């Protein structure tokens, strides 16, 4: 995906702020709880029952933490994306059977986390940056599926 | 399909917002030409520039169409009857722009009310957004 | 959102399939399962070979469903509430599958009744295949 | 997209006895009709406020044999169906605007006629080659958008 330079700048500020340890469990946890037929992927995760049990999941927390380094990656790698995520393309299609769909699912929900760890730091032009780095991150890992 | 607990959700959290709905509205009108540009094609005769007072006006009609919803969960298809007809018969919105909307909505929210946006409050909102969505792009003289 | 015109268009469609439907539910699996492979991993305890036993019996059981479906048009989260605990709780169906579910349910019954399936038909099988997929998706608890 | 043999040919041996005066046409008019949104982008067409309007439209049924024409192509292109697509994906989201997603429903409405027109002919086997065709004309047509 192309950012022109201001847009990569709005992106890159706000990163660098994210809690690294907490954002992407919550963005787990949140796709979980808000498109729950997600859970169906995750048996090995243990009790997703209620909402407190999916925030209060410590393998949701440690598993986001890996989802969000991912991103991290893709923001490393915007001119190449699919070269990163072909591999994760390949899991999540030949061997976990995860629908495309839900990989725009959770980029909207990292979105939706942004906002809530930010508020009006999360600004509308700060928003669509990330907009098209959740789109390009989604299209990259439905790739290896067409 | 909106549950019990959806509903006293999204009642709370409509009330907790209060007078600031149509300020809402009119950011998450802006959030989402911003962010999905396609979306401004519906508003050529707006003028979409910073500070637009068209989208500020508009961004109160859509926050009181949302506040009437609100007060009718049990039969959103008779309560927003004319809102259907018009983005439905008249203007032909394709349903991925409501969807569109809509998160800009939950951004919105998110943005102005961490307290209240738990994640059981994002996912009544979500089913709100949506049940309100389909009324609006749904046929149904 | 189903309209009037939606109602008796379902109700005389279903209504001329008749003895039909369970036949048809088995064909619309069997076209969902070779169409769309990966809506098998929901069946691993099915045998999907050709005239599989299971397919058929559970074709029956969908085409039931469908016809209680169609004799509660206006209350379809009360009829089908145990179909939502199901598909919704316990086997946490994917909503995409559903769609592709109501597709072949479409072309199977296009095979089957040409002189039925109208534009006008088609469109409002489609809104109740979808009506009946958001509550069978849907946690209303 | 990579169609087996087997594939091939039960497309083609279907694809040969379609009507192509009248699949196209009916294909179009049922899109407008079961996704009435669909009609924003016709504007110049005329008439479409009824089933029976649509269906007559005459410009309706000359537009839609274009439409089953570009299907053809796909079909003798389906190893290069982006090179194939692209030129009509740069007008659909450039000049047209038409969300990516219409490009499936379209692909399932014609899948539709086919099964309306074929009837027991139009084998669940059948089916599911033709599948892959729409899916791969889809994601052709959708590839300019990202
Ligand atoms: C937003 C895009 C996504 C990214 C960047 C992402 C990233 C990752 C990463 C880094 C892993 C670990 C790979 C490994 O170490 O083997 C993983 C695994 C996994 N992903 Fe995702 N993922 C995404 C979307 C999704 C979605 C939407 C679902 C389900 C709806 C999903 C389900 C899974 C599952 C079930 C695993 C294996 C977990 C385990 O059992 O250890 N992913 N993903
Ligand atoms: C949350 C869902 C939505 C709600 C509650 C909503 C509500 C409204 C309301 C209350 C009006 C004013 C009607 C009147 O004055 O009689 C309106 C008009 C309009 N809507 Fe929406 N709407 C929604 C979604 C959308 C979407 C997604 C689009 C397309 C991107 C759209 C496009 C329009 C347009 C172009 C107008 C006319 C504006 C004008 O000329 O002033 N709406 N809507
Ligand atoms: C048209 C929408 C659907 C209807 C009306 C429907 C209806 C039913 C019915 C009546 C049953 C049997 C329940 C019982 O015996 O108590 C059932 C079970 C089941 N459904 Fe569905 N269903 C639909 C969609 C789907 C989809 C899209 C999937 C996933 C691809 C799915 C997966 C299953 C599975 C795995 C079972 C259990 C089968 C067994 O163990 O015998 N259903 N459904
Ligand atoms: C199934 C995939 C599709 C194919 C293969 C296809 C093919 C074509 C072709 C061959 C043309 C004529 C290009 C020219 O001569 O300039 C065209 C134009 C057009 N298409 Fe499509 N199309 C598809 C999907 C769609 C969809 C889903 C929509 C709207 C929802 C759409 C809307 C239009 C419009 C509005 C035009 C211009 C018509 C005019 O004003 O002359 N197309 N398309």
């Amino acid at each position: 995906v192309h950012l022109t330079a201001e847009e990569k700048s709005l992106v890159s500020g706000l990163w660098g702020k994210v809690n690294v340890d907490e954002v992407g469990g919550e963005a787990l946890g949140r796709l979980l709880i808000v498109y729950p037929w997600t859970q169906r992927f995750f048996d090995s995760f243990g009790d997703l029952s209620t909402p407190d049990a999916v925030m209060s999941n410590a393998k949701v927390k440690a598993h986001g933490k890996k989802v969000l380094n991912s991103f991290s990656d893709g923001l490393k790698n915007l001119d190449n994306l699919k070269g990163t995520f072909a591999k994760l393309s390949e899991l999540h299609c030949d061997k976990l059977h995860v629908d495309p769909e839900n990989f725009k699912l959770l980029g909207n929900v990292l979105v939706c986390v942004l906002a809530h760890h930010f508020g009006k730091e999360f600004t509308p032009q700060v928003q669509a940056a990330y907009q098209k780095v959740v789109a390009g991150v989604a299209n990259a890992l439905a790739h290896k599926y067409h | 399909v909106l549950s019990p607990a959806d509903k006293t959700n999204i009642k709370s959290t409509w009330d907790k917002i209060g007078g600031h709905a149509g300020d809402y509205g009119g950011e998450a009108l802006d959030r989402t030409f911003q962010s999905f540009p396609t979306t401004k094609t519906y508003f050529p005769h707006f003028d979409l520039s910073p500070g637009s007072a068209q989208v500020k006006a508009h961004g109160k009609k859509v926050a009181d169409a949302l506040t009437t919803a609100v007060a009718h969960l049990d039969d959103l298809p008779g309560a927003l009857s004319a809102l259907s007809d018009l983005h439905a018969y008249k203007l032909r919105v394709d349903p991925v722009n409501f969807k569109l909307l809509s998160h800009c909505l939950l951004v919105t929210l998110a943005c102005h009310h961490p307290t209240e946006f738990t994640p059981a409050v994002h996912a009544s909102l979500d089913k709100f957004f949506a049940a309100v969505s389909t009324v609006l792009t749904s046929k149904y003289r």
